Order: structure tokens, then C-alpha cells, then sequence
């Protein structure tokens, strides 16, 4: 089986660098080149370059100014994209890719890699506050409520949210993340249930942040 | 520094209909690529060298074109169809991507259920104030966020956050969320959403009065 495996998620200050890994498997390393595209939150794809792997020729996109370096072990199998001096706005998405002959006998097979998340900002590790998106005590006999909680100033991504231990999912939505001013994420997560049994019913929003290994448990209910 | 401009930036459409999707080069390229993405995934080659299929496609995908103008085009369209297509050129370095077009479901119009939520006193304590507003459930995506504090239109205090078209019912819901601080916040009486939609005949107003 051919397989691209990238290196895990990055977090960056602004001017480090940063080094992804890209290890393939499953073919013969050294008969097809490999290339790199990145797609920042939200927006399209750009190309970075590309790289020979049997003698180490490269092409970049000249937008980085000589920021991305690529380099292969053929040891291991196993090609490296360094990008240097790094700005917020290198914060993206990065993959490797199999590259491809379109003057081959065959169908061409496609291989990406999963991926790997470089966050550059200056912001520190931070644990969310989390708070109650309270429904309106306002009742009904067979109307229905929203309720949430408001997972506010943490940093990086990513948070995970499930409701009632995961008992609770269908009409959940859990809202993807802002980047606020202040270069903290905040997100919502929301759910649809009967506005009767408001006070016997109990939901609790449970939210994850490994990366301050911050869990929270939050009951939300009416107010007053 | 060949652009590639895709058209339209959004494709709507039924399971079983056609999709025709265009890309146009600034300057005329060789052949033309196209790739699949799904949200979460890597882009997926579909077509190579502007009409030869990528192995395992599905032979519902057909591309085509010449000079500036290529198409790809779907036939009989499965919900395992609907992603953003990107067209790429390989012919002049460096290499350059189309900015993308969604394909999405077409489906009924679907109203918005709008939901208002004042901040907590916990967050109030900590000096700031958030108020959201909730749109559940609508379609299609157009829809319009209003905030108003004492009658004062907000501009630029707020952000608005969108779910995927989901896999169930094919509907958006949105969340926006006005930032107040707690000074401003408490120097204020009436917080309002005004939510505007085609599934609605009128806008429909959320609202509280603080401390109330």
C-alpha cells in the first residue's frame, strides 16, 4: 500500500522555522518527485515547489523568497519541507504529494499526504474559559430551546466539545473557531432540546484543550 | 503568475443533475488539471492533462477545454460529489491553482430558528461581554446578521462563524457573536439581532434588555 505520513502539528513564534516531514512508503522512492502545496484557514491552494528525489534538484515558488528549503533522504524514504522565518500568515495547512507523468501507458495514481497544521503566532499556551449560552426560561408545551456554551480565549487549536459525555449529538453544532484580535480562538457549541423539561433535564457541555490539558465540565441551564 | 479564475465561486444543485464547472486562464496554457477537496481532506486528483481520468475516478467526471477556457463537467451527481473542485495549469512556473468553486446541495428553502443569548455574569465578572446570536438550520447559505445596541448599528465588534452544509438535512447554521466590554456594555439597555433570510417574509428580531 502507498502511504505519505506527515510530521505531527507545529506551533511557531514569528522569525523561528519550522521543518515537515513527509515519509513515503509502499513504491520506489526515488521514480517520482514530490511537491508541496498549503492552504491557509479557510482560503485556496498555493503551490511551494518540488523536488527530484533521486539527485535532489528542486523548484520553488519564488513568492517565498528563498524561505522553503526541500531536502530528501533517500536512507529512509522520507523528504523535508524548512520553511524560515516564519509570520502569522504562514499559519496553514501543509501537504506533500506523490507527483505524477501525464505521459504514462496508465491512469495515474494519486498519493497526498494527511497533512500537517503550522500555527505561527506569539501567543502563549491558554486554557479556555467556558460559559453558558443559557436558554430563555420561556416554555411551551411541545416547543423546543437552544442552549450552548461560549469556549472563549484559548490557544492553540485545537478544543473538543461533546455534550452529556456523548450521549447527547443529534442537532449539536459545534461552530469552527475564530481567530480573535487578541490572537485567541473562541468558538460555540450549540444544541436543540424541549424547552418543558428544561429544569429536570441536565446538559453538560464537555470540553477538551489538550494542549493546556484543560477539561471542563459545564452545566448550562436557565438563568433565574 | 498565470491566474486562473474559476466561475461560479458557487454551483448549486440536486443529486442526478449536471454540473458544469469553468476555469479561465489569464494566458493560454497547454492542459488543465482538476482537483477534489472535501472539508478535513487532502485535494483529490479527478482529471489529468484536461480529459484523462485519474485511476479510480468514476467515469461520470469528464473534462475539457482548450486555449484559456477548460470545464469539467459532472454527470448524475452523487452526494459523495459535493466538494470544492480546483482547477490547476502545469504549463508556465510557477505553478497556480484556480481560487476554487463549491458545488453544494440545492435543496428547499429552509428558515433560520434565531436564537438570542446575553453574556453570563461569570464572563461579566472577568470584564468582557459576548452576546450571541444563532441561526439554525437554513437555506440557502445568503443570509444577513443585524446587531443593534440602543438603536446604534455595529459595525466591525463582531464575527460571524458557519457550520458545513450538513450531511443529513443539507442546511448552514451560523453563529454571530457582538464583543463588548464590560463598560460599554453596562452604559446600554436594549441588545438586538436582526436576522434577514429568504425563508423568512420579514426579518425576524431577537432581543433582551440588560438586567432584565
Amino acid at each position: 500500500e502507498v502511504q505519505l505520513v506527515q510530521s505531527g502539528a507545529e506551533v511557531k513564534k514569528p522569525g523561528a522555522s519550522v521543518k515537515v516531514s513527509c515519509k513515503a512508503s509502499g513504491y520506489t522512492f526515488t521514480d517520482y518527485w514530490i511537491y508541496w502545496v498549503r492552504q491557509a484557514p479557510g482560503q485556496g491552494l498555493e503551490w511551494m515547489g518540488t523536488i527530484d528525489t533521486s539527485d535532489h534538484k528542486t523548484s520553488y515558488n519564488q513568492k517565498f523568497r528563498g524561505r522553503v528549503t526541500m531536502t530528501r533522504d533517500t536512507s529512509t524514504s522520507t523528504v523535508y519541507m524548512e520553511l524560515s522565518s516564519l509570520r502569522s500568515e504562514d499559519t496553514a495547512v501543509y501537504y506533500c504529494a506523490r507527483d505524477f507523468i501525464i505521459t504514462v501507458n496508465y491512469p495515474v495514481v494519486d498519493y497526498w499526504g494527511q497533512g500537517t497544521l503550522v500555527t505561527v503566532s506569539s501567543a502563549s499556551t491558554k486554557g479556555p474559559s467556558v460559559f453558558p449560552l443559557a436558554p430563555s426560561s420561556k416554555s411551551t408545551s411541545g416547543g423546543t430551546a437552544a442552549l450552548g456554551c461560549l469556549v472563549k480565549d484559548y490557544f492553540p487549536e485545537p478544543v473538543t466539545v461533546s455534550w452529556n459525555s456523548g450521549a447527547l449529538t443529534s442537532g449539536v453544532h459545534t461552530f469552527p473557531a475564530v481567530l480573535q484580535s487578541s490572537g485567541l480562538y473562541s468558538l460555540s457549541s450549540v444544541v436543540t432540546v424541549p424547552s418543558s423539561s428544561l429544569g429536570t433535564q441536565t446538559y453538560i457541555c464537555n470540553v477538551n484543550h489538550k494542549p493546556s490539558n484543560t477539561k471542563v465540565d459545564k452545566k448550562v441551564e436557565p438563568k433565574s | 503568475q498565470i491566474v486562473l479564475t474559476q466561475s461560479p465561486a458557487t454551483l448549486s444543485l440536486s443529486p442526478g443533475e449536471r454540473a458544469t464547472l469553468s476555469c479561465s486562464a489569464g494566458s493560454s496554457v497547454n492542459y488543465m488539471h482538476w482537483f477534489q477537496q472535501k472539508p478535513g481532506q487532502a485535494p483529490r486528483l479527478l482529471i489529468y492533462s484536461t480529459s484523462n481520468l485519474a485511476s479510480g475516478v468514476p467515469a461520470r467526471f469528464s473534462g475539457s477545454g482548450s486555449g484559456t477556457d477548460y470545464t469539467l463537467t459532472i454527470s448524475s451527481l452523487e452526494p459523495e460529489d459535493f466538494a470544492v473542485y480546483y482547477c490547476q495549469q502545469r504549463s508556465s512556473l510557477p505553478f497556480t491553482f484556480g481560487q476554487g468553486t463549491k458545488l453544494e446541495i440545492k435543496r428547499t428553502v429552509a428558515a433560520p430558528s434565531v436564537f438570542i443569548f446575553p453574556p453570563s455574569d461569570e464572563q461579566l465578572k472577568s470584564g468582557t461581554a459576548s452576546v450571541v446570536c444563532l441561526l439554525n438550520n437554513f437555506y440557502p447559505r445568503e443570509a444577513k446578521v443585524q446587531w443593534k445596541v440602543d438603536n446604534a448599528l455595529q459595525s466591525g465588534n463582531s464575527q460571524e462563524s458557519v457550520t458545513e452544509q450538513d450531511s443529513k438535512d443539507s442546511t448552514y447554521s451560523l453563529s454571530s457573536t457582538l464583543t463588548l466590554s464590560k463598560a460599554d456594555y453596562e452604559k446600554h439597555k436594549v441588545y438586538a439581532c436582526e436576522v434577514t433570510h429568504q425563508g423568512l417574509s420579514s426579518p425576524v428580531t431577537k432581543s433582551f434588555n440588560r438586567g432584565e
